[PDB]
């Protein structure tokens, strides 16, 4: 814990084995700590290199042996006996013994870690600082502790790959968190058991019932992919059920030199022809408009709130037309290359420790946003718009280094992250709102006006729009003849099919897909052909996707609802905080899902009946 | 012979509530109230109350006693003056879509149906509202006209039972068989009609406006 305790622990350490999540992170972290002085060496894996370099750890000169893994080193599965589909009843998979093993393609990495452990006295985990990263860290620990059981294990915590961050990580090494690793082991186990039991049950059943339609096809089940599909089917059904209605409104317009002024009815609209016809007839006879109230007040448009993973995933889809899976891929590439902070965070509050003034200064060399960044500094400095969430691990996603060398979508997302950051650190747009109320035969109509005085954050954030709506001068008490007095018709519009940002919003609202896993589950229902994208590009459910959701929902228990997964994901967060143990969560979640399974097997014919609506007869 | 009590009740009904009733119904009604309270000799005050309570529960369509002036539907526009104790057969809000209304009434949750990623475009207080407009189907039992909430009348609400008796008074401008009612022109007397509760229940009224079958 203390500096004296650490220095004492480090005594007699000559070689320190360091392990990163991927080779590019290993090459990157080693290059920064060594100042490019690192010496490359070969591992037993051709894609996972060793970078030796001299470094000073807690007052001890050591040789840092920096290598990497390639994501998860260990695979989880049932024993060989339960692995074959025709070897057991899917119900036994809720209790069937599960084992962790190293795949053939990763054995070279496992053997490199083991090899280096022999020459090293300490182990430092440099995997990304998220739940999966801590679990990968514990996979590396288990492999090395098999060689040296008394090996000193430390954990480097960092939110960016920059010289200051990686140097501070070395001065503040901590203990690896078993709690967050355990939550990953619990989720991995539940996903395998619920996944396997329900997949084997429905795939085998539906392949026997509909052989011509679902031959050799995999009808997979996921505890999270199912309520995700549920949102898409729920919205489609909402549109299907929606009844549009004709409404009527009195439209009064008044012509001016360079623009027509439209006064909007204070009664807004009526769903009755005779009700509106009567009020309109009153308006044609004596249409003399009198200015009742000419009111004006200051109006403001708020600058964006500090950026988190969800807002990035949604805004990149809406504003840049990059899908969440690609956004997270590019965002991870920019993070690894040192241009942005860790893009997997729930934080929308800038920590007090973080120097925003430097981050803004750093962006002043840019031709496009440079002048604006300078403008923040000239106006006193950065004034961020913070939210209410903090994971207490990472800061909001922000630019950590300036680069002009990016291309394609990589440039587009970096530019977005920079502009959002500067907009957030800027001021709100300030305008003047004006309103003119007119009376025509005791009927009140209102025209609105806007005059933006200071655009502020809008000058760097083109993704948001604010436009002047300048109204002519109307004196309180004036009388005038309107250009036209009409009785126009309208109709109510149904909802639209969900976009990816719309689907992420629903997932967020209901607490599923937490820990930035939204994209993974949206991608699974896309890939399994349960949903399809329209040209618009919105989610349309397929016949199999549709049939499964209305099949399980007809069984009584509302299975398409995200309530059970949200409870599961909630329990996982408790394991991380040490607020709940892994054994109670496992026993409770397994009992809950085994019950839902047993009820579904009992009413299995409901699945056949729901899909028969699309594929016809079948036995 | 209850004709002496009938004149006294007729005087009171008109004086206190502007209720006009046919002599035959009134006499038949008094006789029934006398049979119901056989054990006692009721006062005129108690008789007047019980007669009025029976009136509130009576279907004006079955009363055959015209109240509203002749050809009120024949005149395109005009003004109506005087006191009328009419009956609401059905009632609906025309400021809100019937589909939106039936959904809320049916208690089904449509939260996820209005979820979008697009930023909250804060509406104006008459778009965030707008003020309610009830369209009443009023009758004297012979002629059927419409009553519009021209100005907010808070005593009226969509949940008023079909057959509810209401006093329509003062100067009221009317157009195309629609009365432009202001709060100062309406008074709710109460009551209900069993025969109407069935057919013109708010669920059934709205279901008809969205084309639901078997109605
Ligand atoms: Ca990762």
């Amino acid at each position: 814990f203390s500096r004296a305790a650490m220095e004492m622990a480090l005594r007699g350490v000559r070689k320190v084995l360091c392990v990163a999540e991927k080779n590019d992170a290993a090459k990157g972290i080693a290059d920064l700590l060594s100042n490019g002085r690192m010496r490359r060496r070969e591992g037993l894996s051709k894609f996972n290199k060793i970078y030796e370099f001299d470094y000073h750890l807690y007052g001890q000169n050591v040789t840092m042996v920096m290598t990497s893994v390639s994501g998860h080193l260990l695979a989880h599965d049932f024993q060989m006996q339960f692995r074959k589909w025709q070897s057991c009843n899917p119900l036994v998979l809720f209790e069937a013994e599960i084992e962790k093993y190293c795949p053939e393609n990763f054995v070279d990495i496992k053997k490199t870690l083991e090899r280096e452990t022999r020459q090293c006295q300490a182990l430092v985990i440099w995997t990304d600082c998220d739940r999966e990263g801590e679990n990968i860290g514990f996979e590396i620990i288990h492999v090395c502790k098999a060689v040296k059981p008394n090996l000193q294990v430390l954990r480097a915590r960092f939110s960016e790959i920059t010289p200051h961050a990686v140097r501070t990580a070395c001065e503040n090494l901590t203990e690896p968190d078993q709690r967050v690793s355990d939550a990953v082991d619990v989720r991995q186990e539940l996903d395998l058991r619920i996944g396997a039991a329900f997949t084997r049950f429905q795939t085998l059943r539906l392949q026997r019932i509909f052989p011509e339609v679902l031959a050799e096809q995999l009808i997979s089940y996921g505890s999270c992919q199912f309520p995700t599909l549920g949102f898409v089917v729920e919205r489609f059904k909402a549109i299907q059920a929606f009844v549009p209605e004709i409404f009527h409104r009195i439209k009064v317009t008044h012509d001016h030199k360079d623009g027509i002024v439209e006064f909007n009815w204070k009664r807004h609209r009526l769903f009755n022809h005779t009700a509106c016809l009567v009020l309109y007839q009153l308006c044609v006879e004596d249409p003399m408009a009198t200015v009742v109230e000419v009111r004006s007040k200051p109006k403001s448009k708020w600058r964006p709130q500090a950026l988190d993973t969800v807002e990035l995933e949604k805004l990149a889809s809406r504003k840049l037309r990059i899908n969440a899976k690609e956004t997270m891929r590019i965002a991870e590439k920019l993070y690894t290359q040192g241009y942005i902070s860790y893009p997997r965070t729930e934080t929308n509050i800038f920590p007090r420790d973080l120097n925003l003034t430097v981050l803004v200064e750093q962006q002043t060399p840019d031709p496009r946003w440079g002048a604006f960044a300078q403008s923040i500094l000239e106006r006193g400095g950065p004034t961020p718009r913070n939210g209410n969430k903090s994971d207490q691990a990472h800061p909001p996603i922000h630019p950590t280094k300036y680069t002009n060398n990016l291309q394609g979508d990589e440039q587009r997302l970096y530019e977005f992250i920079v502009r959002h950051f500067l907009a957030c650190c800027s001021q709100d747009a300030q305008g003047q709102e004006t309103t003119v109320e007119i009376d025509i035969a005791q009927e009140r109509f209102v025209a609105h006006g806007l005059m933006i005085l200071a655009r502020n954050y809008l000058d760097v954030y083109p993704y948001d729009h604010w436009s002047d709506k300048i109204l002519p001068v109307y004196e309180q008490g004036s009388h005038f003849q309107p250009s036209t007095v009409e009785m126009v018709d309208g109709e109510t519009s149904p909802p639209k099919l969900l976009t990816e940002a719309d689907l992420i919003a629903l997932m967020e609202k209901h607490g599923i897909g937490t820990d930035a896993t939204h994209a993974e589950h949206i991608e699974t229902i896309k890939a399994r052909m349960y949903v399809g994208l329209t040209p618009d590009k919105r989610f349309l459910p397929g016949h199999l996707g549709m049939g499964l959701v209305e099949g399980y929902d007809s069984m009584g228990y509302e299975m398409s609802k995200p309530d059970l997964r949200a409870e599961l994901e909630a329990d996982l967060k408790l394991i991380c905080d040490g607020k709940k143990d892994k054994f109670v969560v496992l026993r409770q979640q397994v009992q809950k899902y085994k019950q839902v399974f047993i009820e579904a097997v009992a009413k299995a014919k409901k699945l056949d009946e729901a899909l028969a609506q699309y594929f016809g007869n079948g036995t | 012979n209850v004709t002496s009590i009938a004149l006294r009740a007729e005087t009171w009904l008109l004086a206190a509530w502007h209720v006009k009733v046919p002599p035959m119904w009134l006499e038949a009604c008094i006789n029934w109230i006398q049979e119901e309270n056989n054990n006692v000799n009721l006062s005129q005050a108690q008789m007047n109350k019980q007669v009025f309570e029976q009136w509130l529960l009576t279907d004006l369509r079955d009363l055959e006693h015209p109240l509203l002036p002749d050809g009120i539907l024949e005149i395109p526009k005009g003004e109506l003056n005087g006191f009328y104790a009419l009956q609401i057969n059905s009632l609906v809000d025309v400021s809100q879509p019937a589909y939106s209304q039936i959904q809320k009434l049916r208690g089904k949750n449509t939260t996820n149906d209005l979820v979008t990623a697009e930023a909250q475009v804060t509406p104006k207080p008459w778009e965030a509202k707008p003020s309610r407009m009830l369209m009443l189907q009023l009758t004297d039992g012979i002629v059927q006209i419409q009553g519009m909430e021209y100005q907010p009348i808070p005593i009226l609400h969509s949940d008023l039972p079909p057959g509810t008796k209401i006093l329509i008074y003062g100067n009221i401008s009317f157009r195309l068989g629609v009365l432009l009612l202001k709060p100062e022109n309406v008074k709710v007397l109460g009551g209900e009609v069993d025969a109407l509760l069935e057919e013109y229940a708010q669920e059934k009224v709205l279901a008809r406006l969205i084309g639901e079958p078997d109605l």
